[PDB]
């Protein structure tokens, strides 16, 4: 059982924070009546095992989700992948099995403090009542919300662009890097 | 072809046994037991490699399908594309909007849904597949009309599933 | 109408609505009782009172317009025109009840048991109850009536529930 | 009176109450054992002993006020009243015993005859029978009786239920 | 009056007001105790003292006349003229009290309860509560009554407080 | 008595009170556990020790006063003053206890719970900290050596003088 | 030793007492798996295996003195004189598999659960106990993979036990 | 009950930045997981207490804990142990369970002022983004964060003398030293 | 009610300053955990009425700390004692629960200003990193530090005479009265 062993491992070292990156980073695979109930990396492992895109000859896309939130010292020190060999697959076409949209979310949510994320809820008032306006929600919630009621997407992007265009400029510039990606 | 159906119903869950239960519904009265279920369709004759296959296939436990059947995703996809024979896509629409709903979602819907249903009927902390068959047997919700349903689900503040009905009843 | 379609009657219906559909039948066949559904629409059959009008009207009763739609191949509107057209097999006594059965959940029906159990045997009421048994239980102590529901009101009265009370003095007020 | 009136009576008891009704009768008849209600009724109605004011006590002692009044014509003060001007043909210990029994729930009776298995029989009372039974077991060995009821008294009090033992007490000094 | 109504009601309120929403309501609904706002209104509608006057009322005391205007599609003036002219359905001690635990900030109320720590006790007062718990907790040990306010008021003294003394008084006086 | 007055108790009663209620009567109902208030009210009125005098008395142990004034339409004076004739149901020990464990907060019942881990092996309160103590035969009306003791330890010397005052009374 | 006595010893147990007592006496329902502890106490009581002592070390292996004091009036040097004296009924190994599920959390057996899923096809220590015991995989010789496994989850303490024990047989 | 009261009476007076302190140099021995849910060190006591690492018969790890953090007082007042019995045994090989690494790590930590700090927040922006740069990280969580992105590793240590440069020499000096030790 | 309100009347009246005063000089009997979240009077009273310490019939305590703090006013209305009496008292052997040594230690505290502060913050570099001297620290702090670290203590002043020996003397004819009472 060295897998279990490794992944447990791997488990030990997630946080509740990262859980939830991890859990926004893969909504495309596991659907909210299977993602609510979760709260540890090993109820999330057992759900991509059951899907078959985590196995002992498939690491692919845990890879993948380990190199997207940043945590390279895992890699290095369990997996035995370096940055290089997953910089140079990830740009090979093909090779990508999470869409460029979901990261570039999430990157624009790597950049909001305390202050940003009360004036992108101050922003965003015009559609969304105050009680899913609350604390609790961060900005992956309020992202989640926005795709819910269809505001936002990967055909829509303008609402967006607008709102940010208040806060700050430079995510503009990452939302247009993103459009050239296109 | 006998014992992996026992290997098969041990290996399975509560949730997802009500959902396969959901699914058999359209193919008589559905026995309550999911064993039962099984061997009625065998005696049938229903009951096949490729049926048993796309069933598995339906709910999402391809680790059963390559731990069990011997099979794949690509061979059961070819065999879907080439026929679907036992479930519908109306069911598996349904099963596709129920896998998408949290608890508040669905507390939500039978809130507004106590209207014209009984308290006892609908009681509470139920599914939504158990409000979709209690609709159908209410008989207001068909492969026909699903005008109620989407008002229903648009009254939740929840536009992208009523994109997936349009575009479901579009296709045809 | 044959004994086919009878059968798949009582496929088709669960348990719930078994108990039901046995409450409301109780007045129109008081010679013997019937232990299941079967027996029952036998009888019926037998005695002439059984009729493709009469199982319409008894499968709209309990609320399964599919079973209508696919058995009977009948839908709402033709069996309310029918109904509108012939006399009631079942009194309207049997349906208000049937009705305050189903607008009552878990959390009433425990307080009314918990209520009543005083009147009636502690041990009689002892096994899990619905509203419908027990009002089977009140009458057969001749305290509920179809023109006497003075007790029951002040019962729904009791457990904070006025909705009910004003259905019940509609449906008095009505007569 | 006549045989179809008590064949009616008799089909339409459903099957709880006919032990009853059964234990109700043993002291009336006591030449012989009755091996159902019907031969119980007849014999009892061939010796003189039945009657409709009888039939009437009778029913009112299992709580049927229904029946009295659809098929007896009688309401429950017109039997009231011949109760308390003609001599009782049921026993006021036959009636104690069998309210005690309505008043106990399964989980008692299960306490009930898991402690008294060892002065009875081993597996006599393994299959699951109510109290009226296990009295009709413990008369049978003449433990218990109406001028002794000191025994049934501690057992009752061993089951932690006292409102019994003092219901029991207050007949006793009644009487 | 319909589900929908209320539950936009409620998804358009934030945390801040729900235990204002709480609090105004326990005399309306004294026997029980609901946990969330929906289930109160719930309550309400099933009590019939709910409707559309009622909400209006409700909605006019906890100062969000923009869901008047957008949801119930009235103006404050209509319904402050109904207000005046029908009975209310909230006693002007919990509007009272309401205002002046909105006059209150959190430098005071943790003044308050180390003033009346004796009678209380060191867990219940361990969270941080707003003035209406307080009161709620006053009103159980029955210290505080809409006909005696005399240890509140003192104790509004000696926190060196005088206005909201001037109002109490005003309130007495309306008396 | 009747059973409006135990439906009205138990819907009035929130789910502290009704831990305490369960604690206080767990002393008369040694033999059987009652899992709810409903079913320890019916047992207590199926034993025959259960009346409007002891029923008063219960809900005024749980501090509750306006049930006092509404429910059985009595004041405190009445039944303080048929407290002090009539005996009482439950001991001087478990309303020491309940006073005991009203004045710990959710801090210090986490030191109390790591001094006292050594003797045995998950959200506890007070009361079962104190019931499972019971168990374990190391607390009693006897002997409280080993309460006073940790509560000495803990830095909290007011409950150390109310066990004193509760001693040296009896 | 009467019906009462055994009644009186079902009724003050809890529900998890109840599981550890059913599990502890496995050695002794070969006949049968009993579905009721007081099934299982009857079982007992008719094999002749069962006595004032028998009971006693029942009582004493879940940690409920009380019972033993108030009801077979005992202490525990009696009980603890009467198993080092007398033979016992149920053999330590038992007793240590009841000691180490006693001190696993949730979320340690959840991850026990998960680790050992490989090897198997909510769930209790214990009912995992009974489980990898069905398919003969520990044994009260062999315990390599139970010490593997609590070695793997950083809970060295269990380890420690399990080599004490093992240690003590020889 | 002498163990329990002692560590108690040891755990009494331990505030929040030496609780931190404490949960930063044990990250050996403690995955993040368990680092979480602690705000009291009785818990991190009872975690230390599950790995035998701390008991009756075993208390090398927690005078060594209570010696790197310069708390000298609750060792002679609560253990009976004095300073250059200490120094002698933790001078002697094999006995030190905490590696030289991360002592140098806090002792670089202790060395920083506000103004330095915010120096070092600036000269780090490179590699690191803009949402780390809030006031309420310290020193020791950019030391963890440049762990998790293997660029403060045991053997890679050019960009933290790159970074010190701009502040301080004593710092230098410190690492030099280590350097030199091994 | 009364004793209370006259609890809080006395505990709105003192400050910022007399409050991290009375937190200094009530170390021997609150340790650093229970310190920590206090941040007013009432706090502080709640943790003495803990350890039966300040009550109805015992106001010693109370009566001694105001006195100690040079607030005479408050002592003479809300408390209804004269200074005289107090001194009477507080010479009585036995009588004082403060011990002396922290009383000496906060007239040193006393009779330093911002210069000198600065001065013995400078002269003590050494022994005392740069981080715990900080500007914001005040003596008190620097002696919290010190008796911390066991260089400043009942058993050993020499470091303390050797620092203050380059201020003033006045401090040394202070120390040397401390020395000659015990």
């Amino acid at each position: 059982m060295d897998f279990s062993r490794n992944l447990y491992d791997i488990g030990e070292q997630l946080d509740s924070e990262d859980l939830a990156s991890l859990k926004f980073l893969s909504l495309d695979y596991i659907p909210q009546r299977k993602q609510e109930p979760i709260k540890d990396a090993l109820m999330l492992f057992q759900r991509l095992q059951e899907k078959r895109m985590l196995e002992e000859s498939n690491l692919s896309f845990l890879k993948e989700l380990l190199f997207r939130i940043n945590r390279l010292d895992l890699l290095i020190t369990y997996l035995n992948t370096r940055k290089e060999e997953m910089e140079r697959e990830l740009q090979t076409p093909g090779r990508a099995q999470i869409s460029a949209y979901r990261v570039m979310l999430y990157q624009i949510s790597e950049e909001v403090s305390r202050s940003e994320l009360r004036s992108f809820k101050g922003g965003l008032q015009e559609e969304i009542s105050k009680c899913k306006l609350d604390d609790d929600m961060n900005l992956l919630d309020i992202f989640i919300e926005m795709e819910k009621r269809v505001i936002l997407g990967e055909g829509k992007l303008d609402i967006l662009k607008r709102v940010c265009a208040q806060i700050n400029k430079s995510l503009l510039k990452i939302i247009n890097d993103y459009e050239e990606f296109s | 072809s006998a014992e992996v159906i026992h290997q098969v119903e041990e290996a399975l869950d509560t949730d997802e046994k009500e959902m396969l239960l959901f699914l058999c519904r359209d193919v008589d009265v559905v026995p309550p037991n999911v064993r039962d279920l099984l061997d009625i369709l065998r005696e049938r004759g229903k009951l096949s490699v490729g049926d048993l296959a796309e069933l598995l296939y339906r709910v999402r436990r391809f680790d059963l399908l390559k731990r069990i059947l011997k099979m794949d995703r690509k061979a059961v996809e070819t065999h879907l594309l080439r026929n679907p024979h036992l479930v519908s896509d109306y069911r598996v629409l349904m099963a596709e909007i129920g896998e998408d709903l949290d608890k508040s979602d669905v507390s939500s819907l039978i809130f507004l849904m106590k209207d014209y249903m009984g308290r006892g009927k609908i009681s509470k902390e139920k599914s939504f597949l158990d409000l979709v068959v209690e609709l159908e047997k209410l008989n207001l919700v068909a492969p026909d009309q699903l005008d109620l349903l989407e008002k229903c689900l648009k009254n939740i503040h929840r536009i992208d599933l009523k994109t997936k009905i349009q575009k479901y009843k579009q296709s045809v």
